[PDB]
């Protein structure tokens, strides 16, 4: 997104910056099952 | 303010809200009125908008009037819906077991078209579940609500897929209503337009024209303007409607011969008839407002036309082509573009009123059926009403969605902010939704159309991330179904007053400005650069008359849970989203205490949910206990509430409410007359303000554990009561009845103890693991009692016995029942979790003496130490700040403005240049302290009992050590924290097991908290195992302690005598192996 | 494709005379058990069933064979014993299934350790381990790494 | 991105997406070079084909 | 399996193939089937056929252009000269 | 022990040697009395008895004499483990 976020936690982002920057949060504790499915399916198989 | 009694919570917002938050919890009332036809509902909607208000019981029996037959001879009609008094209170039902419910009833009118004989019949219809207060149902004594379903509307989608094979573009569209069949329509890389109906083979579009009467000339002449069209009519082998008509028949019912008549009424009841196919009203308004038809004009009912069905051909058409507008012959000029599918435009919100209206809608169909199914085999001018109908299959319906759905659940009932977030709750997932196969990755994601509407922070963090979510603070719901969201209307630069809610695609062809922009005394701007967002979610520099709307608040888009959290903008997503979920899982304390430094939103959270009393009128206080209130009103009434007194929830809290009014006492209506079970004078208070320090200690508070004091133990400061249910029920049997009794089979003399005359434990007396509660026998004769589990223990609270003789109500094949409600006060512990309101939690490492904890130079010990190595890679920072406001309110403050307002102090109110000590404060999301005033109100801070200022202008305080004695050489950021008590507590996660009962149905223990099951040993553990080179301990595992059965006895046996334990013999899973190889005559041998 | 069959019993010691069948074996009853219920009703397994049919058969063909009765329903008894016996061992393999009651399909041998419900599978997977528990942990760094 | 997904596409003895040709033989190249195209043509040291 | 062959590639190993234009020089030297190869090729019509009547050696042949392509295109194809020599 | 495991196809030789006998009886147990039924299955003769250490017979069911077979039923009198480690089979007609 060409927009930054030229805030920090500290002086606080605003309500658009906060906004932004919940897309990849939420994709981040989405994949995090996936990552370790296809982890544990190349691991079954090197095991076998 | 604008609550009569408001324990003032001073503010540092610096912005004026002009427009006060709704009731919170409206969104379940008014569905509900609309299915009622409430007069509130009906005068709210003549007030503004339609002429004849139609509910929505009404609605279904109008789409149902009148059940003719195939002749006619007859009909049978029902109309005009009455809801006479409900039969018990709220009280009388979640204490009797019952349902709260009223009568219903319909007019139901019966005509004989040979004669034309009216035999109207007022009729019974059933009783029907009404609905409390508080948003809620009471469904077999149990409180339950109807959470809301997110679906996608009805209407026509358009789309646009890069092809795989060619790389080519190639776009679609599809017509999808409420009910009938999916008509697809395609452009595909031969540039050839298609068609399938009810998703058969695909077909030649121009089948369909011609089908419908059109000629070749009439299409060139609609078409024209596209050669992909004129060569799709060419390139067709069906010339003539009739032959069309068979085409149709013919790709669409195999094997029966086509007639002339049955392809020409296919095509009319497949679409065209309000039977089989209906785009309901909403489907009708999207598909009207796209397209640009129907302008102006009412969307009453219909289903399918032909302009539509052309005019989705001309838009697929004019797409493909590149083009941006289209204006029908008749209809408006229309934006040529592509549908976005999880766009708030195009999904849409079932609310409980909708979904009981489908319900409903199921059961008079059944209904219907019956009654034809009676009425031809009736003799007519005998037949009333009450006679063709049965009105079972309704109460089924009924019975069956309060009871056995995914959208009618038991209410979260842990405190009143986990329920006013089920009731607000939106969910992408029940019957009519989606599955965790289908549920991907973007229908999971936050999109720009959710500001507010829809959260973007509080939803679970595991397989429903995404998914479920929770409706914003300031944002109601349209009739049709979609979300609005109020906006502030702008005109010439300047701002109104005049809000105008708008759903998203109004908000999307505006310019939305942002509601911290500067003003002046007029609401005018003073920047020019104005912020703002356009349509594709994207935000931008823009001018000053060139803003078309404005936000009201910057809380718009938050929910109720992330805005009772401070500091928000200065922590990230993940840690409120982690905050927000905790203080809905956070047990209520035996004495609340509300944050010293909050947000203006715990009181109204706290009203709104409904654990708390309003006074319904104004008045004077006439009587006060603890069980009743009595008011003496300014009218000359006398209104008696009465207090629920450790009333357990569905999740063993406790509910206790109590009073915070003296008798003479004058109140106002819309004033809190007792607390709830986390409350304060009306305000949230789910947990404590405690003396922390941020420091590592030694070693006790590593990987986010906590350490803490023992005076939150003495002083049962974190204290909760917890209380459980035990039931028995006596039934009948063959051999026998069983009859619930003092006496007993051979057993002890003293374990009657406790039990009264009637084999009932005692109330008042205290019980243990495995003691009786109920004496229960199956003959043989047996014992048969009822016995508190392990772990479990405490006080016996209450009895609630029914009895077949009593006659108030049982099941089929039970006679008596016994409800038992044992209580457990419990006190914080090691083991136990605690949190914040940042994303802060972790479990108790060592609860330290007083004496050894770090004190202050006043001889303040702390109450808490957490560690500094999780704040700053987490960007939880705010609950730094939260502690720092926290001393600086526990701990007043005075600017000397002697010489004037200091240069942090220009911003502030005139109310905030000081406070006594404990004086609450307020620091709203994104309009609340900041850090310049922050850093200046650390060093006003008023001095202490003795002179002195325990802590500096930067927020450290030296610090001693109970344990040496001796200074730590350095200073440390001492404050006051707001935490919370989790019901993740020890002894109801703690588990061991050597040996028990098994299943026998497997061989295995009965894997189970509840049925005392070990623990499992899967692959990884068996693969880790092996690699170990262990092999002793993994065949002791998978043979000796989960299958076998000789084994486990065996080695119980020489473990209990002292015997070295057996060696293996030959597996047990291959000595019978074996013998199902040698019954298919396979010769397996082992040999050497 | 058919050299493998042949190169098999090529070196195989055995040949393939025990493809076709002059004796099959029975099961040990605590693979068939027949057990009532507490209160009086019954619970078994399908197989009993199966060697019951087969066993009839058996006998009235041995009959029908003793009987110098035509050809014909000796050779129909055969193939009724050839189809029951196929059923024993694998029931819905070939043609129609040998329904039970309640319109299912009788559970044959191949189907007692084919599939996850079956002898080869299991004790590939989690076990319920006995003499086990579990907390939760906290820290404590009074302790030493054993 | 040459991740997980390459050492499935390794341990699989996968064809790759981006596959590469490798010299038969030893020996030095003539490369010659069309519109979107090249054509290499290794001239062996043994003296052969 | 994944080969992007380019679009020349792609296309000259495929007669089911929709292209978006064509262009047609010296087109005098075509035939009814070749034009209706043509036309089976580019559905959108988008054709800039050169060509000369009277520079023509085939007994094929236009001998004028409506013959061909009104059969395709009647009325909705435009005729544009260029009449100098340079 | 155990180093290897081989598999193959029986003959009927095998059979009739993994064999404890050959039963001919369409009978599994009786309704009434709940009793396995003789030359037929379930069977106590060829697969064991099913109360430990007790004939069929029900009379030499002392387990102080071992290694008889009561001639009335039969019954070797033994432990009745073996109704899982017994098999017997059918010489069809
Ligand atoms: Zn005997």
């Amino acid at each position: 997104i060409p927009r930054p976020i030229k805030s920090s936690f500290r002086e606080g982002l605003t309500v658009l910056e906060y906004f932004i920057n919940t897309h990849g949060a939420r994709k981040g504790l989405a994949d995090t099952a996936l990552r370790t499915a296809d982890s544990g399916y190349l691991t079954r198989r090197l095991v076998d | 303010n604008s609550v009569p009694g408001a324990p003032n919570r001073v503010s540092f917002a610096k912005l004026r809200e002009p427009l006060e938050v709704p009731g919170l919890l409206d969104v379940q009332t008014d569905s509900f009125e609309w299915l009622v036809g409430s007069d509130r509902w009906r005068q709210a909607a003549i007030d503004r908008g339609e002429e004849n208000p139609v509910g929505g019981l009404e609605e279904v029996l109008a789409e149902l009037s009148p059940i003719e037959d195939f002749s006619g001879s007859m009909s049978l009609s029902f109309s005009d819906p009455r809801f006479d008094e409900v039969k018990a209170s709220v009280d009388e039902c979640k204490d009797k077991d019952m349902t709260y419910a009223a009568p219903l009833f319909v007019t139901a009118e019966f005509i004989n078209n040979n004669t034309g004989e009216i035999k109207s019949q007022t009729v019974f219809m059933g009783d029907f579940p009404m609905m409390t207060e508080k948003g809620t149902f009471i469904i077999n004594g149990t409180e339950r609500v109807v959470v809301s379903q997110l679906v996608r509307s009805p209407g026509v989608y358009f789309d646009e897929t890069i092809d795989k094979s060619t790389e080519k573009t190639l776009h679609s569209v599809k017509v999808i209503p409420g009910r009938g069949a999916w008509l697809e329509f395609d452009v595909d890389k031969r540039d050839t337009v298609g068609v399938r109906i009810d998703r058969k083979r695909r077909q030649p579009v121009t089948v369909l024209l011609k089908a419908l009467g059109w000629t070749n000339e009439q299409i060139v002449e609609r078409f024209g303007f596209s050669e992909i069209m004129m060569g799709t009519l060419e390139k067709d082998t069906t010339s003539g409607t009739d032959e069309a008509l068979l085409d149709i028949y013919r790709k669409l019912r195999p094997g029966e011969p086509p007639t002339k008549e049955s392809a020409q009424t296919l095509l009319e009841n497949l679409f065209f008839k309000e039977k089989r196919y209906d785009l309901a009203r909403v489907g009708r308004y999207k598909v009207n407002k796209k397209l640009g038809l129907n302008a102006g004009k009412p969307i009453t009912s219909s289903t399918l036309t032909e302009e539509d069905v052309v005019a989705t051909i001309e838009y697929l058409v004019r797409l493909h082509e590149g083009q941006t507008s289209m204006t029908v012959p008749g209809g408006v000029e229309v934006p040529v573009e592509v549908d976005d599918i999880d766009h708030f435009g195009n999904r849409r919100l079932r609310t409980v009123g909708e979904l009981i209206q489908n319900q409903i809608r199921v059961g008079l169909s059944r209904m219907e059926r019956v009654v034809r199914e009676r009425m031809t085999t009736q003799d007519v001018e005998a037949i009333t009403p009450q006679t063709l109908i049965n009105i079972r299959p309704v109460v089924a319906a009924i019975k069956e969605f309060f009871g056995t759905s995914q959208l009618s659940q038991f209410m979260d009932q842990n405190n009143p902010l986990s329920g006013l977030t089920h009731k607000r709750r939106l969910s992408a997932l029940g019957p009519g939704g989606l599955s965790r196969e289908r549920a991907g990755l973007e229908v999971r994601d936050v999109h720009p159309s959710h500001y507010g509407r829809m959260c973007p922070i509080e939803t679970p963090e595991g397989p429903n991330i995404g998914l479920i979510g929770s409706l914003s603070v300031y944002a109601r719901v349209n009739p049709f179904g979609f979300i609005e969201t109020p906006y502030r209307k702008v005109e010439n630069g300047v701002v109104t007053d005049q809000i105008d809610y708008l759903t998203a695609d109004e908000e999307d062809r505006h310019v939305v400005a942002q509601a911290n922009s500067p003003t002046d005394e007029n609401g005018r701007f003073t920047e020019d650069r104005v912020m703002v967002r356009k349509k594709g979610g994207e935000v931008e520099f823009v001018s000053a008359d060139q803003v078309d709307y404005m936000d009201v608040s910057p809380r718009q888009m938050v929910s109720v849970a992330t805005a009772m959290i401070p500091f928000l903008e200065h922590d990230d997503a993940n840690r409120a989203l982690m905050g927000a979920n905790m203080q809905r899982q956070a047990v209520p304390l035996v004495r609340s205490e509300a944050p010293l430094v909050g947000t203006g939103m715990e009181l109204r959270a706290a009203i709104d949910a409904g654990d708390v009393v309003v006074a319904d009128k104004t008045g004077v206080i006439e009587e006060v206990s603890a069980d009743y209130i009595t008011v003496m009103a300014d009218d000359g009434t006398r209104q008696s509430y009465r207090l629920r007194k450790f009333a357990r929830s569905n999740h063993g809290t406790c509910a206790n409410q109590r009073p915070i009014v003296d008798a003479g006492q004058r109140v106002e209506a819309g004033q809190v007359i007792a607390d709830g079970p986390c409350t304060q004078n009306g305000e949230m208070a789910l947990g404590k303000n405690l003396l922390v320090a941020i420091m590592p200690w030694e070693g006790h508070n590593y990987e986010d554990a906590i350490i803490l004091s023992n005076r939150l133990v003495e002083e049962d400061v974190l204290t909760s009561i917890h209380i459980e249910e035990h039931e028995i029920d006596a039934r009948d049997t063959k051999l026998g009845a069983e009859e619930i009794t003092r006496d007993i089979p051979n057993v002890s003399d003293e374990v009657l103890a406790d039990l009264d005359e009637r084999g009932i434990v005692r109330i008042g007396a205290e019980v243990r693991d495995g003691d009786i509660l109920v004496g229960k026998v199956t003959p043989k004769v047996r014992d048969t009692s009822l016995k508190v589990p392990h772990g479990e223990s405490g006080k016996v609270i209450g009895i609630r016995v029914f009895s077949r003789e009593d006659d108030d109500e049982l099941p089929a094949g039970v006679n008596e029942l016994v409800r038992v409600y044992v209580a457990q006060k419990r006190k914080i512990s090691d083991g136990d979790k605690l949190a914040g309101r940042h994303g802060n939690k972790g479990v108790i490492g060592k609860i330290l003496p007083v004496e050894d904890m770090p004190f202050l130079p006043d001889g303040t010990p702390v109450d808490i130490i957490l560690n500094t190595h999780g704040v700053p890679r987490r960007m939880n920072i705010g609950q730094i700040l939260e502690t720092h406001l926290g001393w600086v309110a526990k701990a007043g403050w005075n600017i000397d403005v002697a010489a004037g307002v200091p240069d942090w102090a220009s911003k502030l109110p005139e109310e905030l240049y000081s406070a006594p000590a404990d004086s609450t404060v307020a620091t709203p999301v994104f309009d609340g302290a900041q850090e310049g005033e922050l850093a200046g109100l650390l060093g006003s801070t008023l001095p202490n009992r003795d002179g002195e200022v325990m802590v500096d202008a930067d927020g450290k305080s030296t610090l001693f050590d109970g344990r040496s004695g001796e200074p730590f050489p350095y200073p440390v950021t001492v404050g006051y924290m707001y935490i919370l008590k989790l019901h993740h507590l020890v002894d109801d996660k703690i588990h061991a097991r050597s040996t028990g009962p098994y299943s026998m149905i497997t061989q295995q223990p009965l894997g189970g908290k509840a049925q005392f099951g070990g623990q499992r040993f899967g692959e990884m553990e068996c693969w880790a195992m092996q690699a170990y080179g262990a092999a002793y301990t993994l065949q002791e595992l998978l043979t000796i302690k989960s299958d076998d059965t000789v084994g486990r006895v065996k080695v119980y046996e020489a473990i209990v005598k002292g015997e070295n334990i057996p060696e293996p013999g030959i597996p047990e899973s291959f000595k019978v192996l074996l013998k199902e190889l040698q019954s298919l005559c396979l010769n397996v041998e082992v040999l050497s | 494709k058919r050299l493998k069959v042949v190169a098999a019993f090529q070196q195989s010691g055995n040949s393939p005379m025990g493809m076709v069948l002059d004796a099959v074996p029975v099961i040990p009853p605590e693979l068939r058990p027949m057990v009532q219920l507490d209160g009086g009703r019954f619970a078994t397994s399908d197989l009993n069933d199966l060697y019951r049919r087969v066993i009839n058969r058996n006998n009235r063909l041995k009959r029908l064979i003793d009987l110098g009765a035509p050809e014909i329903i000796v050779n129909n008894e055969k193939r009724m014993l050839q189809e029951s016996v196929d059923a024993l061992f694998d029931n819905g393999r070939r043609g129609r299934p040998v329904t039970g009651p309640g319109n299912r399909p009788l559970k044959s041998l191949s189907d007692l350790l084919k599939g996850k419900q079956g002898r080869f599978r299991q004790n590939l997977l989690g076990k319920r381990v006995d003499y086990s528990g579990r907390s939760v942990i906290v820290v404590g760094p009074q302790l030493k790494l054993h | 991105v040459g991740g997980l997904p390459r050492v499935q596409e390794l341990f699989e003895a996968r064809v790759p997406r981006n596959k590469a040709p490798i010299a038969d033989v030893a020996g030095r190249v003539r490369l010659e070079e069309s519109d979107k195209f090249f054509k290499i043509t290794i001239v062996p040291d043994d003296g052969g084909e | 399996e994944q080969d992007n062959r380019e679009l020349s590639e792609r296309a000259a190993a495929d007669r089911e193939w929709t292209y978006g234009h064509v262009v047609v020089d010296e087109a005098q030297e075509l035939s009814e089937m070749d034009w209706r190869l043509l036309m089976r090729r580019c559905p959108r019509r988008s054709f800039t056929i050169v060509g000369d009547l009277a520079q023509r050696r085939s007994p094929a042949g236009a001998r004028s252009w409506g013959a061909m392509l009104d059969s395709y295109v009647p009325g909705r194809w435009v005729y544009k000269s260029l009449s100098v020599n340079y | 022990f155990f180093d290897e495991l081989r598999i193959g196809l029986a003959t009927a030789d095998d059979i009739r040697n993994w064999s404890y006998g050959e039963v001919k009886k369409p009978e599994t147990i009786n309704y009434r009395t709940l009793k396995p039924e003789k030359d037929g299955l379930f069977c106590e003769k060829i697969f064991g008895p099913t109360r430990d250490w007790e004939c069929y017979c029900g009379k030499y069911k002392r387990v102080r004499f071992k290694g008889i077979i009561c001639e009335r039923c039969g019954v070797e009198v033994t432990r009745a483990k073996v109704r899982r480690e017994r098999m017997g089979h059918i010489e069809l007609a």
